[PDB]
């Protein structure tokens, strides 16, 4: 699950049967330097 | 005869609501209704998250 | 051949005809301040 695959929208209320999990983000090792 | 009619169309009703729309393409998929119209809406144009 | 526009999926050998080249990468500029 990276943001690739993802658009964020809206927030944690209007959806219904939502799971809580993480989502990747492919730059903090290229963040990191 | 007018019974297995009728029980054609809910075959019908039933693998469209359930398994999408792809008991007629291949093997019947369950998969949720409410995503199965999610999908519909990326089919028409409209983003899913609405 | 921006990476924006190119994905990645498996190893070098299972695809058929591939060819040699590095894929340009946009994040080199910024991460070099
Ligand atoms: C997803 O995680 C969030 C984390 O904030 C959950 O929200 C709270 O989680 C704590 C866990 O200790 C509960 O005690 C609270 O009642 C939750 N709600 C609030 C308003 O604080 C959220 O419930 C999680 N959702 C799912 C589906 O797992
Ligand atoms: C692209 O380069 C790679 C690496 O050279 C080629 O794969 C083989 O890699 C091994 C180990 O690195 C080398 O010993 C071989 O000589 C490489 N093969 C060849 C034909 O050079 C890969 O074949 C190259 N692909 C193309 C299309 O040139
Ligand atoms: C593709 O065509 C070239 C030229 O005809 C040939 O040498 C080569 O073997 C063919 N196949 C691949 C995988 O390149």
């Amino acid at each position: 699950i990276t943001t690739d695959n993802t658009f964020v929208s809206g927030n944690c209320d209007v959806v219904i049967g939502i799971v809580n999990n993480t989502v990747y983000d492919p730059l903090q090792p290229e963040l990191d330097s | 005869t007018d019974e297995m009619i009728a029980q054609y169309t809910s075959a019908l009703l039933a693998g469209t609501i359930t398994s999408g729309w792809t008991f007629g393409a291949g093997a019947a998929l369950q998969i949720p209704f409410a995503m199965q119209m999610a999908y519909r809406f990326n089919g028409i144009g409209v983003t899913q998250n609405v």
